[PDB]
């Protein structure tokens, strides 16, 4: 729609994107955990 | 409402990047 929504929903996306990466990277790095000695 | 979400980002980025930083450390 308009520009200040079309500005709401990019950061709404950024932030939903941000969180899926987080939550992979704390799985990664205790799956490298647990293969650690 | 922006100024809500755009704090939020700024904290998730820094999460981020402390995450980052922390799967680089397992290795070395």
């Amino acid at each position: 729609g308009s520009e200040g929504k079309r500005l709401t929903d990019q950061l709404r996306w950024k932030i939903m994107s941000l969180k899926m990466r987080i939550e992979q990277l704390k799985q990664t790095i205790s799956k490298l955990n647990e293969e650690m000695k | 409402e922006a100024a809500a979400l755009r704090a939020e980002l700024r904290d998730l980025e820094l999460e981020e990047a402390r995450l980052v930083q922390e799967l680089e450390d397992v290795d070395r």
